[PDB]
């Protein structure tokens, strides 16, 4: 069901006259969508990752882990 | 710090619908007609 156009798809519900989505995307900020599973983002400012009480983080990647830390790094654990 | 003491008090601050129109479109209004009273008349002249 393709469209094209030089600005793109846009969609407004005529009872509020507020832009419900638009794809120029210089014009108007794009949102988080609600129910959102996972997200595939190039690049992440990030302030902290944190699990949920039940599970455990898996900083898991195919590619190879490099953090580093400017100021330092404090590993803090049990049995490390 | 007495330079930045701040005091505030009351104030008086105090700062949909869908429709469109179109002309007409009416389809075919009194459908029912017949050709054979007529047919059998200037068929039976
Ligand atoms: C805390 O985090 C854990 C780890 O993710 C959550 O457990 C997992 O929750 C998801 C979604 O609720 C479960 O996925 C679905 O589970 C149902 C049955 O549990 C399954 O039939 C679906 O196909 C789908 O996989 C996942 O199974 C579950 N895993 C475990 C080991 O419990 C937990 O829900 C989180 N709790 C809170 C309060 O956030
Ligand atoms: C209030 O504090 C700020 C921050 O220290 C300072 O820049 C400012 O000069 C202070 N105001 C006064 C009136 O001293």
């Amino acid at each position: 069901t393709s469209i094209t156009s030089d600005i793109g798809m846009q969609f407004f519900d005529p009872r509020t006259q507020n832009i419900l989505f638009s794809t120029d995307y210089e014009t108007h900020e794009f949102h988080l969508p609600s129910g959102v599973k996972s997200l595939n983002v190039q690049k992440a400012s990030t302030e902290r990752i944190t699990s949920n009480a039940t599970s455990d983080l898996n900083i898991k990647v195919d590619g190879r882990a490099i953090v580093r830390g400017n100021e330092g790094v404090f590993i803090m654990g049990k049995t490390i | 710090d007495w330079c930045n003491v701040s005091l505030v008090d009351t104030s008086v601050p105090e700062p949909g619908i869908l429709e469109h129109d179109p002309f007409f479109c009416p389809p075919t209004e009194a459908t029912a007609r017949d050709f054979l009273a007529d047919a059998l008349v200037t068929l039976l002249v």
